[PDB]
RNA sequence: CCUUUAACGAGGAUCCAUUGGAGGGCAAGUCUGGUCGCAGCAGCCGCGGUAAUUCCAGCUCCAAUAGCGUAUAUUAAAGUU
RNA sequence: CGGGAAACCAAAGUCUUUGGGUUCCGGGGGGAGUAUGGUUGCAAAGCUGAAACUUAAAGGAAUUGACGGAAGGGCACCACC
RNA sequence: ACACCAUGG
């Protein structure tokens, strides 16, 4: 604590700046939908017991 | 006081059915509680019955088979009339393969099933199922 | 919650009873609800029995007894162990205890 | 007990006050 | 105070202290008086008195009693309200006195 | 234990249920007239004000945080109420002597959160929204 | 204006889809940096006191989609009239 | 018998298989049986009786612990005699 | 046939 620990925006006026990574277009419409059908009813590989949630960081 | 009569007969048969007896006694008796009774018998639920007579109104002596599951009195005798008659038998019957609801109709003491046949709304008096 | 099927006291089918005064607190109990114990004790006493039949001026003299009727208090009587706790199962069991 | 004495003294404020209220009017 | 309360950071008590002194926004005060609600009164060492809060972090760990130094932030937008971030004992008060630190009315 | 059943007493039925409804909290809130005269807005959704000064409010007893709310006074009554600045460093953007438009908190009567005694929040300071200026989208005209 | 029609008019880097969220209710990460009961979040329960699944961001993922969020009135849920 | 959250109840039973007749009365916890108007009384007071505001629980029955300046039976020179 | 026995970072 250095000065008025009450003070506002505090935390986001700290905060290292990082620019965005960004570059893909993603797709849109229809196509997104054809895409979600794919990778999870016929992109498939199968295993008893395991847990496979679609953002496992684990 | 015994306001409603027909109330307490019905009750007093249904909860005879509860314990397994093989007859009732019940009384007073009456001109609509022997037209209900004939009703339900018609179609199977109760065996014979018998009318003991005193010099007073008299009573009944039902012989009960064990099929009877429930019966009952709708306590205010409400108009029924041909179209309300779908949604009173859709709160007070247990399906729609079986039990009657019984109600007076100027050509009788009748089953809506044979109300219908007739064209004939009345009043509800109760149902057996 | 209910303790008790007779509220802890006699009364049934009445408003009102006399009330009465605890002997030895002198509270203010309803009489079908004191505890009550009818004391019939030797005057003389069970030890000294035999210093008084010997004195005696008369052969054959029976001593006379000392009757009391004592009503308790709830909390007079079970502080002097008059009364006890029981089980919740056990409180129901209403005979005077074994000789 | 509180219920009580709760009740008694609010009798007493309630009391005062129309006491004061009726005497000034 | 003596209890059973083995339990909880069991000790943090040394022989060694460093000093912190003022930033931009805080100063500090002597506390006037002691208030409910573990709230205060105090007096900045130059104006006005800026009733204080005990922040979170110093709720039953760091006790304060009356007339005694600390070290509270100021707040911008309001000014009688401040939050006691540090408390200074007889020894770095002292030590205070001595630097000049603050303007020598109040005294250990 | 008992209700009438008779055939005529639609009266008795219809009149007693009448009478009781009276005692649903909030249909006599919304049928009485008292909490629309005690809405410090007119019966409103949203209400603009002027900005007297900003304040501090600090939260209940198991959180610790200074809430940094605004104190406005209403334009078409008058009132006086407490309004909250919601983001992190939003109350940089609200001077005083500007107007704001506030809205409600979103359980239409009551203190929400650990803030006490606060009941409305800030949604617009000067004809441009706290959403815009949080992510530059937009910026104050001086 | 639409419709009918010429002549031009696409390689995906632009002829570039957003609005909300990722502890539970409730679909989706114990991934990485910053802050350290502060800033803030949070309809409710609750998150933050130096190893934050909830704050500020980056990446990834979830929902509806040319729409999505918020304040209020009201209906169902309410067999809490 | 059957009912009920259970304690318990031959009634607190004959209830989603819900309808014998009828009067009174309740709608989360406070503010509060308060303020105010009316009425009664010699007085004390009785009857009728809100709202703004505030809050995420207040509460019921039963279970397992811990505690008791509660009772019964035992025990230890880290207890006494 | 019952002296005193208050409070808790
Ligand atoms: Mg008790
Ligand atoms: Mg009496
Ligand atoms: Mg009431
Ligand atoms: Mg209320
Ligand atoms: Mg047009
Ligand atoms: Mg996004
Ligand atoms: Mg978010
Ligand atoms: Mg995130
Ligand atoms: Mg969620
Ligand atoms: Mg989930
Ligand atoms: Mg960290
Ligand atoms: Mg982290
Ligand atoms: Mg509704
Ligand atoms: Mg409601
Ligand atoms: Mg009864
Ligand atoms: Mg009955
Ligand atoms: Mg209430
Ligand atoms: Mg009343
Ligand atoms: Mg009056
Ligand atoms: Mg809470
Ligand atoms: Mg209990
Ligand atoms: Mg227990
Ligand atoms: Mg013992
Ligand atoms: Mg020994
Ligand atoms: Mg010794
Ligand atoms: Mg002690
Ligand atoms: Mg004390
Ligand atoms: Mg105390
Ligand atoms: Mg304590």
């Amino acid at each position: 604590v250095h000065g008025s620990l009450a003070r506002v925006g505090k935390v986001r006026g700290q905060t290292l700046k990082v620019a965005k990574q960004e570059k893909k277009k993603k797709r849109t419409g229809r196509a997104k939908r054809r895409m979600q059908y794919n990778r999870r009813f016929v992109n498939v590989v199968p295993t008893f017991g395991k847990k496979k949630g679609p953002n496992a960081n684990s | 006081v015994r306001m409603n009569v027909l109330a307490d007969a019905l009750k007093s048969i249904n909860n005879a059915e509860k314990r397994g007896k093989r007859q009732v006694l019940i009384r007073p008796c009456s001109k609509v509680i022997v037209r209900f009774l004939t009703v339900m018998m018609k179609h199977g639920y109760i065996g014979e019955f018998e009318i003991i007579d005193d010099h007073r109104a008299g009573k009944i002596v039902v012989n009960l088979t064990g099929r009877l599951n429930k019966c009952g009195v709708i306590s205010p005798r409400f108009d029924v009339q041909l179209k309300d008659l779908e949604k009173w038998q859709n709160n007070l019957l247990p399906s729609r393969q079986f039990g009657f609801i019984v109600l007076t109709t100027s050509a009788g003491i009748m089953d809506h099933e044979e109300a219908r046949r007739k064209h004939t709304g009345g009043k509800i008096l109760g149902f057996f199922f | 919650t209910k303790k008790r099927r007779n509220n802890g006291r006699a009364k049934k089918g009445r408003g009102h009873v006399q009330p009465i005064r605890c002997t030895n607190c002198a509270c203010c109990v309803p009489k079908d609800k004191a505890i009550k114990k009818f004391v019939i004790r030797n005057i003389v006493e069970a030890a000294a029995v035999r210093d008084i039949s010997e004195v005696s001026v008369f052969d054959a003299y029976v001593l006379p007894k000392l009757y009391v009727k004592l009503h308790y208090c709830v909390s007079c009587a079970i502080h002097s162990k008059v009364v006890r706790n029981r089980s919740r199962e056990a409180r129901k069991d209403r005979t005077p205890p074994p000789r | 007990m509180r219920a009580k004495w709760r009740k008694k003294r609010m009798r007493r404020l309630k009391r005062k006050r129309r006491k004061m209220r009726q005497r000034s009017k | 105070g003596g209890k059973n309360r083995r339990r909880g950071k069991n000790e943090n008590e040394s022989e060694k202290r460093e000093l912190v002194f003022k930033e931009d926004g805080q100063e500090y005060a002597q506390v006037i008086k002691m208030l409910g609600n573990g709230r205060l009164e105090a007096m900045c060492f130059d104006g006005v008195k800026r009733l204080c809060h005990i922040r979170g972090k110093l709720r039953k760990k760091v006790w304060i009693n009356t007339s005694d130094i600390i070290l509270v932030g100021l707040r911008d937008y309001q000014d009688n309200k401040a939050d006691v971030i540090l408390k200074y004992n007889a020894d770095e008060a002292r030590s205070l006195k001595a630097y000049g630190e603050l303007p020598e009315h109040a005294k250990i | 234990m008992g209700k009438c059943r008779g055939l005529r007493t639609a009266r008795k039925l219809r009149s007693h249920r009448r009478d009781q409804k009276w005692h649903d909290k909030q249909y006599k809130k919304a049928h009485l007239g008292t909490a629309l005269k005690a809405n410090p807005f007119g019966g409103a959704s949203h209400a603009k004000g002027i900005v007297l000064e900003k304040v501090g409010v600090e939260a209940k007893q198991p959180n610790s945080a200074i809430r940094k709310c605004v104190r406005v006074q209403l334009i078409k009554n008058g009132k006086k109420i407490t309004a909250f600045v919601p983001n992190d460093g939003c109350l940089n953007f609200i001077e005083e002597n500007d107007e704001v438009l506030v809205a409600g908190f979103g359980r239409k009567g009551h203190a929400v959160g650990d803030i006490p005694g606060v009941r409305f929040k800030v949604v617009k300071v000067a004809n441009v929204s706290l959403l815009a200026l949080y992510k530059g989208k937009k910026e104050r005209p001086r």
